[PDB]
């Protein structure tokens, strides 16, 4: 709560995975998803 | 702009 | 890539 | 599938070994490292949420 | 011109006088040597030796070749590897081994 | 080892002359399993 606020710190209603990693960290993903699936440790708002 | 309208995420069917 | 699999 | 209290009718169960699995991708040690080094920093932290 | 005129070996004596490249190359037969069990012992084989010598303030190379090896190929070859070298002394080296493929995604983009 | 032996004396990380001799030598179809030695 002190730097950041709490939906924002807890990816409730920040930005999106593809946004908030770091540029390597995405395309190091993207590049080994087919058969290491880091994607599903990362989580995005989606909010209404 | 129609974007506040979406949710931010971050019909030929005719046969017989 | 994330996720965002939840109740509801 | 009745509803019978085990535990007057008598039933034990005798944990003898408990052990722990895990199982490592073998990934290049110099792409382990830069993924490690990588996702020590801040910005790429882990979030998880209960379904 | 010419600078060093050593030997390093006693065993082979020059035949050819140290012919500069436009480095040296200079070409020495093998004096005679023990008795050999059969005519068939000198040439046979194939393994080419490049050997080092110390750094003479230049450096010294030792190579043999076979004797059915061309004189001529080997040392138009040798003349080639030596102006390459002099012309030479990389990165595209250095992508063969220790610069990685899957580590270079972090700093390419971060 | 053979009767002819060449000398060259060039006038001069990782070594790279060694690997470029080699690598002519190498180049030669009738030799093979070229040795490298210091």
């Amino acid at each position: 709560p002190s730097m950041l606020p709490q939906w924002s710190y807890m990816h409730i209603a920040g930005q999106d995975a593809s946004e908030y990693l770091s540029p390597g960290l995405v395309q190091f993903a993207q590049a080994t998803e087919s058969y290491f699936n880091i994607g599903n440790k990362f989580r995005n708002p989606t909010v209404a | 702009n129609y974007a506040a309208l979406a949710p931010r995420q971050g019909t030929h069917e005719m046969h017989g | 890539l994330g996720c965002n699999k939840m109740y509801g | 599938t009745l509803g019978n209290d085990l535990r007057v009718d008598g039933a034990t169960v005798n944990i003898t070994s408990v052990n722990l699995y895990a199982s490592f991708f073998p990934m290049s040690h110099n792409t382990a490292s830069t993924l490690e080094a990588m996702l020590r920093n801040d910005t790429n932290d882990q979030s998880f949420n209960d379904y | 011109v010419v600078l060093d005129e050593s030997n390093p070996t006693p065993s082979y004596k020059p035949v050819t006088e140290q012919k500069v490249i436009l480095p040296t190359i200079q070409v020495l037969a093998s004096k005679k040597r023990r008795m050999a069990e059969n005519e068939d012992d000198r040439g046979a084989g194939s393994v080419a030796e490049v050997q080092m010598r110390e750094v003479k303030p230049i450096q010294t190379v030792d190579v043999s070749v076979p004797d059915h090896s061309t004189p001529m190929e080997v040392v138009q070859s040798l003349s080639r590897a030596a102006q390459v070298a002099q012309r030479l002394t990389v990165e595209a080296m250095d992508l063969s081994a220790p610069v990685d493929a899957k580590p270079l995604d972090l700093k390419p983009v971060d | 080892r053979g009767n002819l032996t060449y000398r060259l004396r060039i006038p001069v990380f990782l070594p790279l002359l060694a690997p470029i001799i080699a690598a002519a030598i190498g180049a030669i179809p009738g030799i093979a399993s070229v040795a490298i030695q210091a």
